[PDB]
């Protein structure tokens, strides 16, 4: 039922609201990312040169 | 409009001479018709929402 398109119109906006959130400031550390980590299950570990 | 009146007493002598008759004949009523509108007036922007 349009009637005044102005404010109320169209009920259920989704609030000029996006679905990403945006880091003003970069916090990433892409080293460790890159540096792949290893499992170990055991305690008794040991390496050689 | 309505029908002729009794008048009351009816008594005749043999003659009417009458005045060509008391018909009263009926009445016209009359109307008008009206117009409704009932206007709307939208925005374009308003008519985009939710």
């Amino acid at each position: 039922n349009p009637t005044l398109f102005v404010s109320y119109d169209q009920n259920g906006k989704k609030l000029s609201f996006a679905n990403w959130i945006s880091v003003l400031s970069p916090q990433d550390t892409p080293f460790v990312s890159m540096t792949g980590k290893e499992s170990i299950n055991q305690t008794i570990f040991s390496w050689q040169t | 409009d309505a029908l002729a009146s009794v008048d009351g007493n009816n008594a005749h002598v043999e003659g009417s001479r009458a005045e060509d008759g008391e018909m009263k004949p009926t009445v016209i009523k009359s109307n008008v018709t009206q117009i409704l509108r009932k206007v709307v007036r939208v925005s374009d922007t308003a008519n985009t929402t939710a």
